[PDB]
């Protein structure tokens, strides 16, 4: 019964906490025997810079040393792994009523590099980089006490510090970066290069004036993933242009994995902050463009989530749909045409519902006005999971159910449509 | 930030002292210490961990900035040469387990471009000035607030300052 | 280059090229006494 | 070897001894031995007795 | 006696920390502080003052040792390349003097050969860790006892170990 890592495919960086000691006193500095009312100290005086890092991959060929140093200073911008300069001191003194002894152990700082796909993590590799050292304090033993004869411990790490898990996602180095050079005010069209040939790739831009966002591909074919660059925006900045902070540290803010995807994202992007669009390897030839809309009107409700466009929900009966699901609180958007020809008068009984996964949805009956789409707020606090409540709709008319996910129980969510009448 | 009340022109800015980058706070390492003992972590800048850092513009490259801001402000490139140490120091309760990470503080120097009472141009440079540590008591098992192991934006641990000079033609 | 081609400097008086001697300053009074809470430098730092 | 083993690691020295110790053995000796007059005389373009 | 409850074979043993060795007790020197003063004596493990000591045997020679020492336990070929100061402070009673001298303590390993539950042979390893100093408060022309100046035999100040694991073939 394993919790569920909404993460999206990429590659991401994991703090694990720091204070880790291997086991059989492989990494004990020493002892000190402090009598009473006397003092101890062990000091780092760290004349040498040298410090020995530990390292174990699960493949060698792709998480190498290399690379896995090299994405640790693409996500927490580290950059001594062999040396380090910075001096720590343990004192300790001892009681008036009887001695104390102190061990010192050199500390290691826990990392995971993992390759998430699709709920599993394919590729798994561990960095230790060297901390500044842990300082226990006991009684002095009795000096006999008994001398038990004990066998040794397996090769491992010992935890002494508090619990720590901060993940970053990082910008895969296999896959090219284009950029926008000039930030998009208002409407931007901007042409797919014959240079990057059909593969992944990523799109560093800024914007002009902060608002919410409509960016989609030619016929929202293929389906994009949008990332904002941690910590961007924050030093250099030049208005109406891109500073390239060559920040890897990346942010999944909304998209789908799957490129066969109809899928357009609504999401609020600001003047002072770099944004990274991944569009995965599509399997064509044919020009495709990339379309920014600020949008105005209500197209603004559905931020921030990538909206599905459904297109086989032609016929009477069950349609489900399956999406990887964001995380908690976060949103996913489903626009849909109610099957039937549209004459006003025509309805069709629907019934909303999720398998796994609960959620609160609202619906938006949307009626393509002169000034873009328009969004009639008809259905709130939609409990999903399992929902038997049906609604009637208009036969042959366009809605957009938006759902936030309120507990994360499965890594896809299954939206059911079913359909009568 | 945009519209400040400037004459059109160039400037050199001081922003403070103690700023704390984004994302580079346990990159330094922590401490464990535990049951009535004392824990001091310190660092000595010179050399290398001295080198400032830069985030230039198209019309502030690294030397405008190095030359401006060492015309109006301290001069880093000499004072740097001389090592300065710091340290902290802190004591552990006894039967519990104390945490403590250190990370270096900055100058945060700025060369701005003001058009029509409007910043249009910002580059920046980090000038290592000293450290700062964070330390929290904790429990086998306890978990611990996001906020205290990472940082998401650079910000100033204390009063940010807004000192500027035109820069003469 | 010639700039940059300084001859080789002897080590320590003591001879080698390894590591200095470090030392001790510094204290804060009390309580406590705070006797081994204190800064820790290299004793030389130069001597080469 | 001196400089590699022993004096790189060693954070008790100035940059203005081990950095310009890198910047020396960055040359290799075969460098000083080729180095002569004839390659100034064709960078600079001077005329010289050969 | 030497009679222990293992398998016939080869077996890497850790005894503790906190050895120290016959006659070398005074060899560091000692402090003689009064009335009140703080006496503080330091030292730093590098090198020539860090040289393991080595008591091989006719089946476990130098190398045997250490490369099996080294794959089990703590590496101390480079370990003791990396200097480690530390200090100890002791503080005089008012109108008496008091004597302190600082000796070097060691890790104890030991490699020995075991045939139907008895040792028949081992070698011994010592491996610089840390110091320890004693003390002893006196006044001029007081005889002081033999045992606190010399040490005839290599004991543990500390809680004597046996960790063990079997050498393979
Ligand atoms: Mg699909
Ligand atoms: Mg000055």
């Amino acid at each position: 019964t394993q919790r569920v890592l909404p993460y999206s495919n990429g590659l991401y960086v994991i703090n694990k906490g720091d204070g880790y000691i291997r086991t059989n006193d492989k990494d004990l500095i020493g002892t000190l025997l402090i009598e009473a009312g006397s003092s101890g100290s062990i000091i780092q005086p760290r004349l040498r810079n040298t410090t020995r890092p530990l390292f174990t991959t699960s493949n060698d060929t792709k998480f190498s040393q290399q690379y896995t140093e090299e994405r640790l200073k693409d996500a927490f911008n580290v950059q001594l792994f062999n040396t380090s300069t910075s001096l720590f001191k343990f004192v300790e003194e001892a009681p008036s009523d009887k001695n104390i002894c102190i061990k010192a152990y050199n500390t290691y700082e826990k990392y995971e590099l993992i390759d998430y796909q699709n709920g599993s993590i394919v590729n798994k590799a561990e960095y230790y980089l060297p901390s500044l050292g842990y300082c226990e304090v006991t009684n002095a033993p009795s000096p006999e006490s008994e001398v038990v004869k004990m066998q040794v411990a397996e090769d491992g790490f010992i935890q002494n510090g508090p619990e720590e898990e901060i993940v970053v996602g990082v910008i895969d180095p296999s896959e090219n970066i284009q950029e926008i050079n000039t930030a998009i005010s208002d409407n931007y069209t901007y042409n797919i290069p014959g240079i990057v040939n059909n593969n992944p790739f990523y799109i560093l831009f800024t914007v002009n004036t902060t608002g919410i966002y409509k960016i989609n591909a030619q016929n929202n074919l293929p389906s994009l993933k949008i990332y904002e660059a941690i910590g961007s925006g924050n030093r250099n900045f030049q208005s109406g242009n891109l500073c390239d902070d060559d920040i890897k540290a990346i942010n999944y803010i909304t998209g789908f994995d799957s490129p066969n995807a109809k899928s357009y994202l609504v999401v609020l992007l600001n003047k002072d902050k770099n944004y990274y669009i991944r569009v995965p390897q599509t399997s064509s030839n044919i020009e495709n463009q990339i379309q920014f809309k600020r949008e105005e009107g209500d197209l603004r409700n559905l931020m921030n989530s990538s909206v599905n466009i459904i297109d086989n929900l032609n016929s009477t009966g069950a349609h489900y749909y399956t999406r990887q699901s964001p995380d908690v609180h976060d949103y996913i958007s489903y626009e849909f045409t109610i099957p039937g020809n549209f004459n006003n008068k025509d309805t069709s009984n629907i019934r909303l519902y999720t398998s796994y996964n609960q959620g609160i949805g609202t619906l938006f009956r949307v009626t393509e006005t002169i000034d873009g789409y328009n969004l009639i707020n008809i259905q709130q606090n939609l409990h999903l999971l399992n929902n038997t409540n049906s609604i009637r709709l208009l036969n042959g008319a366009i809605y957009i159910l938006k759902v936030e996910v309120t507990e994360l129980n499965n890594y896809n969510i299954r939206l059911h449509i079913d359909i009568t009448n | 930030s945009d519209t400040i009340d400037l004459a059109d022109g160039n400037y050199v800015v001081r922003r403070g002292d103690g700023w704390i980058l984004s994302r580079q706070n346990q990159i330094l390492g922590g401490s464990v210490i535990s049951n009535g003992s004392t824990g001091i972590v310190g660092d000595l800048r010179v050399n290398d961990n001295a080198i400032p850092y830069y985030y230039p513009t198209p019309s502030f490259n690294e030397e405008y900035i190095k030359n401006n801001i060492q015309t109006v402000f301290t001069n880093f490139t000499e004072a740097n040469q001389i090592p300065i140490g710091f340290e902290f120091s802190k004591t552990a309760p006894s039967n519990k387990n104390l945490y403590m990470y250190l990370q270096y503080t900055y100058i945060r120097y700025e060369i701005i471009k003001v058009l029509q009472h409007e910043i249009i141009e910002r580059a920046v440079l980090y000038v290592p000035s000293l450290g700062y540590v964070k330390s929290i008591e904790f429990n086998p098992g306890e978990k611990i607030n996001k906020d205290f192991y990472f940082l998401t934006n650079d910000k100033c641990i204390l009063n940010e300052q807004f000192l500027y000079k035109k820069i003469l033609e | 280059l010639i700039s940059t081609a300084i001859p080789f400097p002897y080590g320590y008086i003591g001879g080698g090229y390894y590591a200095p001697n470090m030392i001790t300053f510094g204290s804060a009074p009390k309580k406590k006494l705070n006797s081994l809470i204190s800064s820790t430098i290299p004793f030389p730092y130069a001597g080469y | 070897n001196i400089y590699e083993t022993e004096i790189e690691g060693n954070n008790a020295i100035g940059n203005d001894i081990k950095l310009r110790l890198k910047q020396k053995f960055r040359i290799n000796i075969n460098d000083i031995w080729e180095l002569n007059l004839n390659y100034f005389s064709k960078e600079f373009s001077i005329m010289m007795p050969d």
